[PDB]
């Protein structure tokens, strides 16, 4: 048959409509074979957590002591690589500590049992797949219809509730290991046993389903309640006695406040996981009618949002005219009505803006601003295809429901046209050319009758979240969604950067200067912070109270009725929501309104349209009632979340100014049709979060259990494939270790993930070799190899470097420490050097070496979807890019700039980013990286990709097995590895390259002891005084030396230390004449003393970085570069 | 030649200064109408009809 | 050519009067258009 | 000089007849919206 | 002289164009306040 159960993780929301159809006698052929498989006892669809909850595997079924040798082996390399040796014997007895204590054990087994049976029922043309069983579990699989069965008990399951038990699974596998890796790292203890005990005890809840995932919610407000309560000094809060745990779940209260005693940070921590438990299953009926009632609803009268409308309106025009007299030193083209103030006249003749005109902001209500600029009508297309599904046109309505439920139903047939009958996605639409005029599809916008064609939308619910009723994102057609992209790339360009509550926000030197100041303010008395939370943000906004600002700014972008129309669209869009076996009535082709299925006309559109106007919005009412109380205030901002900054008065204690902000903001909040509630909003002196980072007195949380217990998507934007997941988990490290993770522990959690990913996939015979596993998680995608969490260099420094001499000081010390010849390294690397070079891909990436990458999969999409355009479409401006080669053109000025005689492929990367050539492999780039074009065209074209799945795993199998040797890579295994990358780019380019190579530091810099140091050492190095003894707490505590810049991991241990450059006597600090990275070096000492001082050492003397590979230091010179051949471009 | 030109263009300016005042009114009446027509729409198939004549 | 500018200055008080005038049925429409809007 | 004041002087009349056509508009208008409140 | 002629030109052409787009435009709310009498 067809592709069945394609997905591999959970993507799709958890409903339960499929079931109830099901268990209701239908007389499709699977539901009647699905019905018949069920037992005496059929628990609902909702408390499959009960069931799932039950499963315990026998004892050590899995042979995994091979990954636990490989793993320290792994480790024990990179740590002998960096020089950095006292990190060993903390490291690999964390591994091994984690991967021999039985509880994180049975977890790692359970993970594989579900990773391989998602691994054998997806991707199936077998429609029912026999009894496969888990541990004491038995699993019928009838279609996208899971059938679990324990002993008598039983439950009707669709196939996204097993994703959701699997994925559960790999985040506490995830959050099991991670919880051991980072407590080996503390001063602080280990903290495994509390994390047991929460899993036991959240799994001892034997409570209905919708008040569980109450409890489940609730559980990091809840904590930071219990912190924010014992914890402030000036400030009082009372934001935990609003929630439910003390006299639900008595167990969960005290285990949060024993952990409370122990560490405050150790609780904020432990309870931001909120995916590591069970997923909700949505209660569609009352959800959704409680979904349109809530677009329907009106707080507050017309007329006073009209009012309110207009005040807010006024403030805006005093931000505006204060922004461009402060940037422009001029005001704006203005109108002045009848009945404006002379201080408004004479500081507009002499361009001035006085302190006295921000506290009356009422004389703003005659000033009219006129045309700034125009409209932008045509925006940049990287943002209009990616990340939203999008409708073709009206007529796609009847393809998101069953025809057979709809005929029990309602006793009639849907009708529906077989064909597609629209473009699948935007490039579809782009393939068709109906995006080639976008001022012609946004003229019916700009008069004011959009089409009756383009008045739908469908609303869909949001995956993974913890609410029972749902959250829901909308699904627009073509028109709005180009329309949103116009509106909000005009108001970010032209409005935003005036305003200077938002200019703040989008400015990084002001940013930074704010919480700066925040960190040292709040822990001395002064300054408190208040937090805001919107529980309907973007369905409370109404057409009354918009229209002021939108036509402000039709008047100031010379945009007749443009920002107008979204307010009164609407009012007469149809609205329908999709949740199939639950379809709307249809009368002549039209969905019909019956209160719940369907919608014809909302007064609000949805969740993400309009939001650049409701930033806005959301800032004015505060401004004002802030600046109506004399207060201090600086607002930072984040859509529904909003936290405001309020300093300190020297009249009155913060308390009073706590209640006069809170009463003011209440007051103000109501006027606009958007109630806040006192019970979640707290006002606090310690705790604040900004950005997705949580900190605590000033410094931020540690967050790495909860980044790295987040599963990704997983083989993003391909067929499941090996590489696309070890690349999706290598991409999770960097992405955790850039939010201030710690590198070792997201290196040591890498490490374990990616031995267990391969274990999933590979056979038995490659996995009982020790020295194997050890060599193929040490080569790394630069040299042909896998995609490897170990192998990057940006994981401890920030910036982008050269991965050649790390990946052959690596390789170099496997062979010299671990018992591995060279041999079995030219086995797994598998050198093979192409005849030809190919430039190109070196101007695509400026490290790349010639050689052939085997494992990388065909792309597919790139210029090989071809066919449609062909046959479909005639005209479009995207068919230009795609029918002709811009390989070959790129190839032709890849082989023109190639005739550089002083070659620099940083230097060609950019004359091919200057060019037409590679902006245009960007843009067919743009095309392929893509949302809802994968899903899309995976959609069609069914078998090929399971098939290529199928190829690919049999290829990377016998590759994997097979023994025959590549390139001999002895000379380039010995000796500096800097002259090592030298050569062997000449071997794979055929030329020399000067001014790609970094050299990397630990091979260029040795790390000495200061007693111990040699005086040819001592004579060139940079040493780091320390100014007192440095012991654990010093990591928490900022010094008194000035922060440079580095990483933020070590940013609190450099303000202890003091750097300088005195290596002059050899080279005289090499400003821009050789190649050290400053930056690199620093953080490598500081490196050092965190690997000192987290292993149990203490520094009180001087350190020094000596100079280690003298070949390191190769010249750069004002080294001329003369093109030699004529430009063919 | 003073009275002429610069007495007669001050009065066109006069005549920009009271046209811009007629566009604010008549924006506002504008906001009113479309507004209530938009309240009225909701819950019922009424077409949307423009506001704005056309493009230049 | 004091003339023409006679004749068009004779239009001109004339265009300026009959904005007047028209600011006067302006303000006289938006009186029913707030009654209405203030009750429905 | 007199070509461009003559063709400004049309361009002032034709201004005129455009507010008398916008007069007989508006009363018009008034004309319409004064069956608001009988409707009502 | 011409130029000085050419500057109240324009502006006294401009208005001609804005009398126009308030005329039609408020032919546009005739239409809105007609289907509001039909509703009503
Ligand atoms: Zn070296």
């Amino acid at each position: 048959a067809g592709i069945n159960r394609t997905d591999q993780s959970l993507k799709n929301p958890l409903l339960g409509t499929e079931v109830s159809f099901c268990l209701k006698s239908s007389s499709l052929p699977h539901h009647v074979r699905a019905l018949g498989q069920i037992k005496a006892r059929n628990l609902a669809s909702c408390d499959y957590y009960l069931l799932f909850r039950q499963v315990v595997l026998p004892p050590e079924v899995y042979p995994i002591g091979v990954l636990i040798r490989a793993a320290e082996a792994i480790l024990t390399v990179i740590v002998s690589a960096w020089k950095l040796e006292h990190m060993t014997k903390t490291l690999y007895s964390s591994v091994r500590y984690a991967l021999t204590n039985p509880r994180v054990r049975a977890q790692l087994e359970l993970h594989i049992a579900y990773q391989r049976i998602v691994g054998q029922v997806s991707y199936s043309r077998e429609a029912d797949i026999g009894p496969k069983r888990l541990g004491n579990m038995s699993l019928q699989f009838v279609q996208s219809l899971v059938i679990a069965t324990i002993d008598t008990t039983s439950c009707l399951m669709t196939y996204n509730h097993f994703l959701a038990a699997a994925d559960t699974a790999k985040s506490r596998c995830h959050l099991l290991i991670a919880s051991v890796v980072q407590g080996a790292l503390w001063e602080q203890g280990s903290f495994l046993d509390h994390i047991i005990n929460l899993i036991d005890t959240i799994d001892s809840i034997n409570l209905p389903h919708d008040d569980y995932f109450t409890i489940i919610k609730s559980i990091s407000p809840y904590s930071q309640g219990l912190v924010m309560g014992r914890h402030n000094v000036s400030v009082s809060s009372d934001f935990a006695s609003v929630f439910t745990i003390p006299e639900s779940c008595p167990q969960l209260d005290s285990l949060l406040k024993k952990l409370l005693q122990l560490d405050p940070v150790l609780l904020l921590m432990v309870s931001s996981v909120q995916k590591s438990w069970y997923f909700p299953e949505i209660r569609m009926v009352d959800g959704s009618r409680e979904q349109l009632h809530k677009m329907r609803v009106e707080l507050e009268t017309p007329q006073a949002l009209l009012s309110y409308g207009h005040t807010l309106l006024s403030i805006f025009r005093a931000e505006f005219i204060k922004g461009y007299v402060s940037k422009n030193a001029k005001w704006p083209p203005v109108h002045l009505l009848p009945g404006c103030d002379k201080s408004i006249k004479n500081a507009r003749e002499l361009g001035r803006w006085s302190p006295a005109f921000d506290r009356r902001w009422q004389l703003f209500a005659k000033v009219v601003i006129l045309r700034i600029a125009d409209l932008d009508m045509d925006p940049d297309f990287n943002d209009i295809v990616s990340d939203k599904a999008i409708i073709s046109s009206r007529r796609d309505w009847v393809f998101e429901y069953n025809a057979a439920a709809f005929w029990k139903k309602y006793g009639e047939r849907l009708e529906r046209p077989p064909a597609r009958s629209g473009p699948s996605r935007l490039v579809n639409a782009l393939i068709d050319g109906r995006l080639d005029n976008i001022p012609a599809l946004l003229e019916p916008f700009y008069r004011g009758a959009v089409e009756f064609e383009d008045r739908l939308t469908v609303l869909v619910p949001k995956e993974k979240e913890l609410k029972v009723k749902g959250r829901f994102f909308s699904k627009q057609t073509l028109a709005i969604r180009i329309y949103q992209v116009v509106a909000e790339a005009a108001l970010k360009n032209e409005v935003m950067p005036y305003l200077k509550t938002h200019s703040m926000t989008m400015s990084s030197t002001a940013l930074t200067h704010l919480l700066n100041r925040l960190s040292h303010t709040i822990t001395k008395g002064d300054s408190f912070v208040i937090n805001l939370d919107y529980s309907s943000w973007c369905n409370g906004f109404r057409p009354e109270l918009q229209a002021p600002i939108c036509r402000q700014l039709d008047q100031m972008f010379n945009c007749g009725y443009f920002f107008r129309t979204g307010c009164t669209l609407p009012c007469f869009t149809t609205f329908i929501i999709q949740d199939r076996f639950n379809p709307p009535y249809s009368f002549r082709g039209e969905p019909v309104e019956d209160g719940v299925t369907c919608a014809v006309g909302t007064k609000t559109m949805g969740e993400g349209m309009r939001q650049k106007l409701w930033t806005i919005l959301t800032s004015c009412w505060e401004i004002i009632a802030l600046r109506e109380i004399n207060v201090t205030f600086n607002i930072l901002g984040q859509g529904d979340n909003q936290t405001i900054i309020i300093h300190k008065s020297a009249s009155q204690n913060n308390q009073l100014l706590a209640e006069r902000a809170l009463g003011a903001l209440y007051k103000h909040a109501r006027l606009a049709g958007h109630n806040l509630k006192v019970e979640e909003c707290w006002v606090s002196d310690c705790l604040y979060e900004y950005g997705k980072k949580l900190f605590f007195r000033g410094v931020p949380v540690p967050g790495c259990l909860k980044q790295l217990s987040r599963v990704t998507d997983s083989t993003g934007e391909l067929f499941p494939n090996l590489y696309s997941k070890l690349a999706c988990l290598t991409s999770s490290c960097l992405s955790a270790a850039m939010a201030d993770t710690s590198p070792w522990v997201a290196l040591a959690t890498g490490v374990c993930l990616y031995l267990i990913e391969l274990y999933v996939e590979l056979p038995p015979a490659i996995m009982q070799d020790e020295s194997l596993l050890t060599t193929l998680c040490l080569v790394g995608p630069s040299i042909g190899g896998l995609p490897t969490p170990a192998t990057l260099p940006s994981v401890f420094f920030r910036g982008m470097s050269d991965p050649l001499p790390f990946q052959l000081a690596l390789l170099q010390t496997l062979i010299k420490t671990t018992g591995v010849t060279c041999s079995l390294v030219n086995r797994v690397v598998k050198l093979r050097i192409a005849p030809y070079p190919d430039w190109l891909s070196l101007v695509t990436d400026p490290t790349s070496l010639n050689i052939a990458q085997v494992y990388r999969p065909e792309r597919q999409i790139r210029r090989w979807i071809e066919e449609a355009i062909a046959t479909s479409s005639h005209s479009s401006r995207i068919a230009t890019f795609f029918q002709q080669p811009l390989t070959e053109m790129a190839q032709l000025l890849a082989r023109d700039l190639s005739t550089m005689m002083p070659l620099r492929p940083r230097d060609m990367s950019a004359l091919f980013a200057l060019s037409n050539v590679a902006y245009g492999l960007s843009i067919i780039d743009l095309f392929q990286k893509s949302s809802t074009v994968v899903s899309a065209s995976q959609a069609v074209h069914i078998e090929d990709v399971a098939l290529e799945s199928v190829r690919y795993k049999e290829s990377i199998i016998q590759g994997l097995l097979d023994t025959t040797e590549g390139y001999n890579m002895q000379p380039y295994l010995e000796g500096c590895t800097y002259l090592a990358a030298k050569q062997l780019r000449r071997l794979t380019w055929g030329r020399d390259l000067v001014g790609v190579t970094m050299p990397f530091v630990a091979e260029q810099f040795h790390p000495h002891s200061s007693v111990g140091a040699k005086a040819e050492l001592y004579l060139d190095a940079i040493i780091y005084c320390p100014q007192e003894t440095l012991r654990s707490h010093h990591l928490t505590t900022r010094g008194d030396q000035p922060l440079q810049g580095l990483t933020g991991y070590v940013n609190i241990l450099s303000t202890w230390l003091r750097f300088s450059s005195d290596y002059l006597h050899s080279f005289s600090k090499s400003s821009d004449d050789y190649t050290i990275h400053f930056q690199h070096v620093f953080t490598y000492g500081c490196l050092y003393a965190d690997s000192v001082i987290r292993s149990g050492g203490v520094i009180s003397t001087p350190y020094l970085l000596s100079a280690s590979c003298k070949t390191c230091f190769e010249k750069i010179d004002s080294e001329e570069f003369v093109l030699a051949c004529e430009p063919q471009y | 030649h003073s009275d002429s030109i610069r007495i007669l263009g001050e009065n066109i300016k006069i005549l920009d200064r009271s046209m811009k005042t007629m566009m604010e009114t008549m924006k506002l009446m504008m906001e009113k109408v479309d507004l209530l027509y938009a309240s009225t729409a909701v819950g019922t198939s009424a077409p949307m009809l423009p506001s704005h004549p056309a493009p230049p």
